[PDB]
RNA sequence: AUAGGUUUGGUCCUAGCCUUUCUAUUAGCUCUUAGUAAGAUUACACAUGCAAGCAUCCCCGUUCCAGUGAGUUCACCCUCUAAAUCACCACGAUCAAAAGGGACAAGCAUCAAGCACGCAGCAAUGCAGCUCAAAACGCUUAGCCUAGCCACACCCCCACGGGAAACAGCAGUGAUUAACCUUUAGCAAUAAACGAAAGUUUAACUAAGCUAUACUAACCCCAGGGUUGGUCAAUUUCGUGCCAGCCACCGCGGUCACACGAUUAACCCAAGUCAAUAGAAGCCGGCGUAAAGAGUGUUUUAGAUCACAAUAAAGCUAAAACUCACCUGAGUUGUAAAAAACUCCAGUUGACACAAAAUAGACUACGAAAGUGGCUUUAACAUAUCUGAACACACAAUAGCUAAGACCCAAACUGGGAUUAGAUACCCCACUAUGCUUAGCCCUAAACCUCAACAGUUAAAUCAACAAAACUGCUCGCCAGAACACUACGAGCCACAGCUUAAAACUCAAA
RNA sequence: ACAUUUAACUAAAACCCCUACGCAUUUAUAUAGAGGAGACAAGUCGUAGUAAGUGUACUGGAAAGUGCACUUGGAC
């Protein structure tokens, strides 16, 4: 571009970042309404500890439990936190282990 | 690479190379120069590379130019007082009328010094304050005086807390 | 279905036109429309 | 950025994503002492107690300080000039309103027109003007340009009036949020109010309380968190066996797992660690083939320095068809071979187009492009700087659509003949729209030399590759991962499931 | 819509208007129904001639084809 366009367009417009699942924010409190496990996309195979919640925002939502056994029963209250699990697909959520109902993962 | 002939012309450095203060009476300068034949040749340099500097020194006089309307180059410069000042060009060089220019209507180095030791007044430097307007915050950064709680803690007789 | 679709939505800017051109006259202070002023109708053929 | 990982069987190029760095908040786990700084998520609702008095009565103050960030170009400069302080006989300085002039955030042009927004006159009145693609008008977002400033003070912008009964003063509470400080003391210092003054008052402030949020310093005993496949510093043994589980990206896990769980050891940082979130850091690069030169030309406000085969008209026709007529024959057409069809058929001869224009042309011309190749004639092919538009003004092959006309031949469709074992869509026959003329539409092409227009150079290392040797100056147009998408919506169009302009969400680590 | 009174050997008193908002207007949310995009799903799931294209228009013996023009990013 010559500088007359340059001068005439001005300065890059960046668009506005995307706001994620969180809505911008470092976690969401959440109200746990089923339980469920999902199965990865393919270079893999297992079943994913997974469970639908209502976020305070009012959205109803994906999350992934992580670690080995949990015990989220219906309208149990978690905490869920960012990161995507890499292989479910639309699953942007992952909750949070020793907060609220959600307890550490039991030692070995 | 910067684009377009002679880049260094959009320099901050090569602006601020201007030599030419103009005096509070110029408000207008008018340039009036030929895109072609060699007599305004220099006319030409003048306005390639030299309007740039005038208005980066002189922001609030209006500078505009005019092509191909006389036989000639000449410049007008228009005075509060309602004087106009003519200055023919032809058959100059550039830097001929930048030294004319600024011999008959910019300010003398004199005059630029003293507006110089004027400034630095403004900035006492035994005024404490931010960093922004001051050399120093507060008195406890002055050698010999009493530091800063921060740094160094005070001794117990001199705070309130075992004072009282 | 298109057709139905299309219809309206060429009724409703046909609206949108008008309530526009109201809103003007209305605003410039005259209680109605100007003197033998009639909206034509330029989104149908 | 001193960069790095990741597309492929492989290389190169282009291009996104992610890593390494520095802050802030929150979460997990873990936390010893001292000094300092800082400290609700919410303009939601507030129990309780305090936060404005002073003073010989008048006045003065409570319009300040303190709080919040809802709204939002009221803050800055100049002119003029109130109130205020001091001169206080004013001369005038300082400070600073109202008014006049100028300046002043971000995103969206799919917000492109606003609709009275100007001028002249003492007025009556006259003129028809004013803003705007150099962004008017409009929608959305946000306190700002921080010695601080602006705005608000429960709401109705405002507060006569109404809702209704107000902590966005300090401490404190409820609800809400991922977000969570004491219902301390004193006016001893400074500041403010008042007083002639000694002085009085002040949740401003000062001195304390609480809190790893941060900085500084320490510690006789006292270390935790994360990590160990590569990027990237650092794994022994078992357990499990595509399960359980793990990863920021690439990826690991199917009986030898340095990648999961435990354990050992090691690495980084350390009273912290680092999981999530949010910032900090972005186009002087490109457009034949990766995204990008949008079919053609002109000009505006501006910027730059380079100052013979065109097209419209009229006429005309040499071959070959069709049709008509005589003479002759019984067959003609059709193909790999046939059947249908025709026999008002066929051969010679003569007459005879609103159709198409052998040879020349092995030429390479004309025109802006699209296009233009039978003959004659009449008009006729812009501009003595260059650039200059999806939209302005004029054009745009083929196909397609309105009205009328012509019809030899060709021919989408529509019938019929022939064909395997669901035939040939394909071959044969007949015949439409259409191909032609006249007056209007429609506005699309592999509209391509897949090379934007002008001016210049051949010296350089020629140069990613291929294409078509490599470049420079200047201008306009356009492009910033893939797909969604030659799409949806908006808008415009003689177009009506048509054309032009042209997104977003969800998704992926590539393409 | 609406109006100059008292007073005046020092000087003063007195002063108060009524009308709006709607079947108007803007944007947004919710609801019947309809339609797209992505997801090449996971397997103790299955398997031994007519050159290419770009526009258009048509197709009722349509596993694709045809008509007209154009391109080589084909062959000779
Ligand atoms: S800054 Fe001066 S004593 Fe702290
Ligand atoms: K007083
Ligand atoms: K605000
Ligand atoms: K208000
Ligand atoms: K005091
Ligand atoms: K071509
Ligand atoms: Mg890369
Ligand atoms: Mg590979
Ligand atoms: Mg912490
Ligand atoms: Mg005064
Ligand atoms: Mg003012
Ligand atoms: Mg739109
Ligand atoms: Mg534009
Ligand atoms: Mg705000
Ligand atoms: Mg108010
Ligand atoms: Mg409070
Ligand atoms: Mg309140
Ligand atoms: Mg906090
Ligand atoms: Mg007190
Ligand atoms: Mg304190
Ligand atoms: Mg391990
Ligand atoms: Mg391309
Ligand atoms: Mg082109
Ligand atoms: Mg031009
Ligand atoms: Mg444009
Ligand atoms: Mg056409
Ligand atoms: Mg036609
Ligand atoms: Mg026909
Ligand atoms: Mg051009
Ligand atoms: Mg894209
Ligand atoms: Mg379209
Ligand atoms: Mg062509």
């Amino acid at each position: 571009a010559t500088l007359n366009q340059m001068h005439r367009l001005g300065p890059p417009k960046r668009p506005p970042r995307k706001l994620g699942p969180t809505e911008g924010r470092p976690q969401l409190k959440g109200v746990v309404l089923c339980t469920f496990t999902r199965k990865p996309k393919k270079p893999n195979s297992a079943n994913r500890k997974c469970c639908r919640v209502r976020l305070s925002t009012g959205r109803e939502a994906v999350c992934f439990i992580p670690g080995e056994g949990h015990t989220l029963q219906e309208h149990q209250i978690v905490l869920v936190e960012g990161g995507r699990t890499q292989d479910l697909p639309g699953v942007k959520l992952t909750v949070v282990r020793g907060k609220y109902d959600c307890g550490h993962v039991q030692k070995k | 690479p910067m684009k377009g002939r002679f880049p260094i012309r959009r320099t901050l450095q090569y602006l601020s190379q201007g030599n030419v203060v103009f005096k509070d009476s110029v408000k207008v300068m008018t340039v009036n120069y030929n895109t072609h034949g060699e007599l305004g040749e220099g006319a030409r340099k003048f306005v390639f590379f030299n309007i740039p500097q005038i208005q980066y020194k002189n922001p609030w006089v209006q500078i505009m130019m005019f092509k191909n309307m006389t036989p000639s180059p000449f410049l007008r410069f228009y005075l509060d007082s309602g004087e106009q000042v003519l200055v023919d060009v032809e058959t100059k060089s550039n830097k001929e009328i930048m030294e004319h220019i600024r011999k008959i209507l910019g300010k003398n180095e004199e005059t630029l010094r003293e507006e110089e030791e004027e400034k630095k007044q403004l900035s006492h430097p035994a005024n404490f304050g931010p960093r922004k307007y001051c050399l120093r915050e507060c008195i406890c950064e002055v050698e010999g005086q009493v530091p800063c709680p921060s740094l160094v803690p005070l001794p117990k007789e001199m705070r309130g807390k075992y004072k009282a | 279905l298109r057709r139905k679709v299309q219809e309206g939505r060429l009724r409703r800017k046909q609206i949108k036109f008008e309530k526009d051109l109201r809103r003007i006259w209305l605003k410039a202070g005259l209680k109605e429309a100007p003197e033998g002023w009639q909206t034509p109708k330029i989104y149908l053929r």
